[PDB]
């Protein structure tokens, strides 16, 4: 959809440096060199991709002392980033937060061999989503016959 | 009472608790009677709830809880216009939609009844009796 | 150079100031407990909110000047914002025509695109587009999550770590690769080892918890009583006791008194036992003393530092001292 | 065979309201105010002053009746029945996956 | 001997024929005690003047989101279902047998009770 969008895109105005020691441009693009592919897909279906609009240094890119613009408020500039620890559950999250297939959870609980103490509960609210895609496509089938897949299909 | 009273009433069911003719509904429960599971306590409180709802036309500020203290059986007290008290007979298995279309049904033989002393009726608003409907497609 | 504060993780909130006036205007003007007619949804600038197609129509359908209520709506929120901040309204019609709004933060979509910087059509699912667009890291999607709290009222309704597991995924779902995953190797630092950085995460990923858990467990102390009472775990019960508990509920009775935490209405040594009793005839549980099933009959949604007050309410002086008072 | 089959209704029920009613007249009836027409007319006080004393109740104050409850446990046990057939799932495929390997 | 001896309380009973099975004419029992008619005129007035019943916005206010009120630790959406009943009343019950401050002024004739034995013994004694 079209509206819902940011027309003026501002742009990353970083604000201060998070290190004392230039990162010097031999090893920029030694390092960026490693990023322009990005994982995709989690299993035996693991799918190491590309990523387009690579940025350029990431010694500055994020890790600290940058802006973001998501500059809302009259008196709220592009707020700085805060150092990692600074902020709750990051390095928690690196181990919960991605895409999780079922069949990769449940081998880990089977064996209670979670890396996170969240996974547990990113399990739930994916088969407590699960669920609901069934006791909504039934409370439907309540109302008519719906066929799956009886349709056209493409072009 | 100026006429005999009416004969044959409608017969439809009432999803919500509008006020029809009524003027003041009290529900008075004593907690330290207790029970798990379906009973007359419970039957009564989603009665609260279910007239309380957003979804009821009834207007929330005329319902009345009332928390007793002597073992009172919960009662269910609606007033008419003309101050004559009725009590829904909590019959035992009864809930919500048993009330709810209680005192709804016998809002049309009370206003009835109303109507035969003499006491000018007001226009409603809610028709629970489709009347003036025709289903379409 | 300047580290603007050194705490393991006490950035989860807005600056008071703007925390201020985020809910003077993010605020729910009390539900008046009428019956809604129309819930309506829109998308309006700062305060460029028109009588037109989008807003005027809508209304108009029912007959309302709505040349009013944008007024109404530039009353709270022509000032107090940066321009071209594209806000939701969350107009709410009911069965009297009067309507109630609450206004509320962007879409996170939006803020997506903008701390990105792409437009509309560039960005995409990688099974739709074939790259991951422009990246992130969850350093940036932390201050995402900081204007999107689903209860204006209470800003963190949902703890901040949680929300922001929300926005990851609202991002993965549209190509927005973050660098802490996705990739082989986290965000590169010129401060200090591989090693030497993963052996400061070890320390700071689990300083969080403690931190994380307490506000976790301050949250249950609030919560409604109901919350705070038993729910015993179903893990244990294997699919056919957990079938043939569900025909006859005396089984799932005698299990809940059989491994209740210890409480001063609960130390019956013959309830807990008249229990013990039902289920060796139905061959459930029988080589479980009561501790090992109280560990593992607990309510695993508790917070560590619960469970664990719970599991040793007979250390805690028995619970035989905390009784209904009077 | 009638009063069997209506106790699926209400003996649970009535097993537990019959505890409590036990539990009731144990602990807390002996430091029960026995004044109670004074107290309610102290609160009836209380909210023609508007700043009265309406106390929220304490988990210990309020663990006398918790009750075995099949709102939840009903619940509960067919979730977790119904995440082990969400878990033959990826685990039958995982097995018919696993019949297209050689011996 | 009256059955509840509080003889405010009566027991009214109320037999009625109403369709059941959908065809049939069953006899179903509406049995309850409630107050005396005597105990009715002080009670139709909305203050509760009448004791022993007390206007639930005393014990808390706005039971319009006290008994409305949906289970909501972290049970959002559409298992965001209504309180039960049976604790939603101890909530308020546990709420009406709280202590209410017998202050120590009562206790003072009560004390002047207290000391009644002791001290009107030696009154008639030392009154001859």
């Amino acid at each position: 959809k079209r509206s819902g969008k940011p027309s003026d895109l501002p742009d990353y105005k970083q604000v201060y440096l998070p290190y004392d020691t230039a990162p010097t441009k031999t090893e920029l693009d030694r390092e960026r060199r490693k990023f322009m592919h990005a994982y995709s897909g989690r299993m035996e279906h693991r799918k190491m991709v590309e990523v387009k609009d690579v940025p350029q240094n990431m010694y500055t890119y994020g890790k600290e002392g940058m802006s973001i613009p998501i500059s809302i408020f009259k008196d709220q500039a592009d707020p700085v980033i805060g150092p990692e620890w600074t902020y709750p559950g990051i390095f928690e999250n690196k181990i919960v937060a991605q895409h999780w297939y079922m069949e990769e959870l449940f081998d880990r609980e089977k064996s209670n061999t979670f890396e996170s103490p969240w996974q547990r509960q990113v399990l739930d609210n994916q088969v407590k989503r699960r669920l609901g895609k069934v006791a909504w496509r039934m409370s439907m089938l309540n109302i008519k016959t719906i066929d799956i897949f009886h349709k056209e299909r493409g072009a | 009472a100026k006429r005999p009273l009416a004969v044959v009433a409608p017969k439809t069911s009432h999803k919500h608790l509008f006020l029809m003719h009524m003027e003041k509904v009290t529900v008075t429960v004593s907690p330290l009677l207790f029970g798990y599971g379906h009973t007359l306590q419970k039957a009564a409180l989603d009665f609260y709830r279910r007239g309380l709802s957003a979804r009821s036309p009834f207007p929330s500020d005329k319902m009345f809880l009332y928390y007793s203290i002597d073992h009172i059986t919960p009662k269910i007290e609606v007033t008419w216009l003309d101050g004559s008290v009725y009590v829904p007979p909590l019959i035992e298995g009864v809930k919500a939609q048993d009330l709810i279309q209680m005192v709804m049904e016998q809002a049309w033989l009370a206003a009835d009844r109303m109507s035969a002393e003499g006491r000018v009726l007001n226009p409603i608003a809610i028709d629970d009796y489709k009347w003036e409907q025709l289903i379409a497609f | 150079p300047k580290t603007v504060n050194i705490e393991p993780g006490s950035n989860r909130f807005l600056d008071p100031n703007v925390e201020a006036k985020a809910k003077d205007i993010f605020a729910v003007p009390e539900f008046p407990n009428k019956a809604v007619l129309h819930n309506w949804r829109f998308f309006i600038k700062a305060g460029k909110a028109a009588t037109g197609p989008p807003v005027g129509q809508e209304f108009s359908k029912l007959g309302l000047k709505a040349m009013d209520f944008a007024k109404a709506f530039n009353d709270r929120t022509k000032p107090h914002f940066k321009d071209d901040i594209e806000l939701i309204v969350r107009i709410q019609v009911y069965f009297d025509k009067s309507y109630i709004f609450r206004i509320e933060p962007p879409p996170t979509a939006w803020f997506l695109l903008r701390a990105i910087r792409k437009k509309r059509g560039e960005t995409g699912p990688v099974v739709l587009r074939g790259n991951y667009c422009a990246y992130l890291t969850l350093e940036m999607c932390y201050e995402i999550a900081k204007m999107k709290q689903m209860s204006w009222g209470k800003v963190e309704y949902p703890p901040i770590e949680v929300r922001v597991r929300r926005v990851v995924g609202q991002a993965r779902r549209m190509g927005i690769a973050i660098i802490g995953i996705d990739t082989v190797h986290s965000s590169p630092v010129k401060g200090m080892t591989e090693k030497q950085y993963l052996e400061e995460s070890e320390k700071h990923r689990k300083v969080h918890m403690i931190q994380y858990e307490a506000l976790k467990a301050k949250e249950l102390e609030s919560a409604p009583l109901i919350e705070r009472l038993h729910r015993p775990n179903m893990a244990p019960l294997t699919n056919t006791q957990l079938e043939e508990g569900l025909k006859d509920a005396n089984l799932l009775n005698a299990l809940w008194k059989s491994s209740h935490p210890k409480s001063l209405f609960t130390q019956d040594t013959r309830d807990r036992e008249m229990a013990r009793r039902y289920l060796n005839t139905r061959g459930w549980f029988k080589e479980m003393t009561p501790e090992e099933m109280r560990v593992v009959f607990l309510n695993y949604r508790l917070p560590k530092q619960e469970d664990h007050q719970r599991q040793l309410n007979m250390t805690n002086g028995q619970a035989q001292s905390q009784a209904y008072w009077s | 065979t009638i009063a069997d089959r209506v106790r699926r209704y209400t003996d649970i029920p009535e097993a537990s309201t019959e505890e409590v009613n036990q539990r009731w007249k144990e602990h807390v009836m002996p430091r029960l105010q026995t004044d109670l027409e004074y107290n309610l007319s102290h609160w009836k006080k209380q909210h023609r002053t508007g700043a009265g004393r309406p106390a929220p109740p304490t988990l210990n104050e309020y663990s006398l009746f918790s009750v075995p409850d099949h709102s939840s446990l009903g619940q509960d046990a067919i979730d977790m029945l119904r995440r082990r057939e969400a878990q033959r799932e990826e685990d039958w495929w995982r097995e018919r996956k696993g019949q297209l390997k050689p011996p | 001997v009256s059955r509840l001896v509080s003889p405010r309380l009566r027991i009214i009973h109320r037999d009625y024929l109403t369709r059941r099975g959908g065809r049939t004419h069953q006899r179903c029992s509406a049995v309850a005690v409630d107050y005396t008619p005597t105990y009715f005129a002080t009670y139709k007035s909305d203050p509760g003047q009448c004791p022993r019943l007390i206007d639930a916005e005393a014990v808390h206010g706005d039971e319009q989101a006290f008994w409305s009120a949906r289970r909501d630790f972290y049970r959002g959406g559409a298992s965001r279902s209504y309180y039960p009943a049976w604790d939603r009343q101890a909530q308020a019950l546990i709420m009406l047998t709280r202590e209410v401050p017998r202050i120590p002024q009562e206790a003072a004739f009560r004390l002047f009770t207290l000391g009644l034995k002791m001290m009107l013994l030696p009154r008639l004694v030392a009154g001859v």
